[PDB]
Formats: C-alpha cells, sequence, structure tokens
C-alpha cells in the first residue's frame, strides 16, 4: 500500500494482513483455476545439493569488501538470500548470479 | 528486377558500380533462398513457404539471421512462442504447458 510501513504490506483484498507470504500472494491471484501455493520452500539448495557449495562461495561476494562502500547505503542481507536462492534454483546459475549481483549493484 | 521478373538473371553489379555491400556478417548472393534465412523460420517450420530465389544479403549456408541481423548457428537462435522471444535453453511451465527453446524451436 506504499504507506511507508513494512508491517502491513501483506494486506490482502479482504482487508487483513496475512502473516504467511503464501496466503498473502494467493489472495492476489487473478484466476480461480490457479493452484494456491501451500508452502514457500525457502533455501532450495536442498533439492540440488551439488549447487550449494558454489552458491555460497559465489554469492558471498555481496558481503565481501568489493561491496563494502554499499553495505551501509543498502543492507546486503535480502540480496544475499535472494542470490543464494537464485543460484541454487534456476536454469543457469551463472546468469542468476550475475542477475543477483546486478540487482544489489 | 524486370529481367528477374522474366526469369533472366544478370550479374550487373561490379566494383565500379552499385555493389550491394552487406550488413553485419552477411554475404551477397545474386540469388538466395529467402524461406530459411531467419531464426523465425526455425521457430515456425510447419508454415509453408514458396517464395522464389532472389537477390540480397544472406547468412553463410550454416547460419541463421538473428533479431539484430547478425548470423548465428542454429543452436544459438532464440525461439518465438505466443509472440514472445525466448533465448536458447530457456525453460518455462504453466498449468497447461511445459516448453523449452532449442535449435530455434
Ligand atoms: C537453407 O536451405 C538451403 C537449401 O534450400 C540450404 O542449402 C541452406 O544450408 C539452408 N540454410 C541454413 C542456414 O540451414
Ligand atoms: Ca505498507
Amino acid at each position: 500500500n506504499y504507506n511507508g510501513n513494512q508491517g502491513d504490506d501483506f494486506l490482502t483484498p479482504s482487508g487483513l494482513a496475512e502473516p504467511r507470504v503464501e496466503d498473502f500472494g494467493n489472495a492476489w491471484k487473478l484466476h480461480g483455476d490457479c493452484q494456491d501455493l501451500q508452502k514457500q520452500h525457502s533455501d532450495p539448495c536442498a533439492l540440488n545439493p551439488r549447487m550449494t557449495r558454489f552458491s555460497e562461495e559465489a554469492c558471498a561476494v555481496l558481503t565481501s569488501p568489493t561491496f563494502e562502500a554499499c553495505h551501509r547505503a543498502v543492507s546486503p542481507l535480502p540480496y544475499l538470500r535472494n542470490c543464494r536462492y537464485d543460484v541454487c534454483s534456476c536454469s543457469d546459475g551463472r546468469e542468476c548470479l550475475c542477475g543477483a549481483l546486478a540487482s544489489y549493484a | 528486377a524486370a529481367c528477374a521478373g522474366r526469369g533472366v538473371r544478370v550479374a550487373w553489379r561490379e566494383p565500379g558500380r552499385c555493389e550491394l555491400n552487406c550488413p553485419k556478417g552477411q554475404v551477397y548472393l545474386q540469388c538466395g533462398t529467402p524461406c530459411n534465412l531467419t531464426c523465425r523460420s526455425l521457430s515456425y517450420p510447419d508454415e509453408e513457404c514458396n517464395e522464389a530465389c532472389l537477390e540480397g544479403c544472406f547468412c553463410p549456408p550454416g547460419l541463421y539471421m538473428d533479431e539484430r541481423g547478425d548470423c548465428v548457428p542454429k543452436a544459438q537462435c532464440p525461439c518465438y512462442y505466443d509472440g514472445e522471444i525466448f533465448q536458447p535453453e530457456d525453460i518455462f511451465s504453466d498449468h497447461h504447458t511445459m516448453c523449452y527453446c532449442e535449435d530455434g524451436f
């Protein structure tokens, strides 16, 4: 609702804020035959364990000294979570790495 | 062009007059086949094409013309679906479908 507050952004058309991001997002789906998302599986590296070592080692650049000038201008932590998710679960983790780093930059 | 409209083909261009110097990596042909020049021809191969061999700039025999008009191998062509453009090895799935881009299709 662009009101300066995070605490009500999970508002829904029923006028209540869902504490679950899944039920929040489901309440904004435009079509009735779309499946309701039951649970959002954070940290998808469990489904491809081969990817986790690279996902960590590569996305840790966001918290490395190269971004240190930015770390006090924008907090890197959401971008690091997004990066590790992206690299662990996408069609090409190199492109997803570059997209996450570009997103923080 | 009137000659070609009567089936007579003339090699009339010379370095002294009116060389059809080609864009990008393309090469001149006095007569080349239009039906298989573009990556769209890979993306819509079931569509019939019968247009005559004609003068112009064409990709070398193993390469297809991309959106920006340079010539790429068949594997590097993007794919066209519902009027949207997908890069090689792109995947998508939806409640009705699951599709991927390879060899321009
Ligand atoms: C287009 O078709 C001709 C045969 O009609 C073939 O010689 C040529 O290699 C084809 N072009 C490509 C890029 O495959
Ligand atoms: Ca708000």
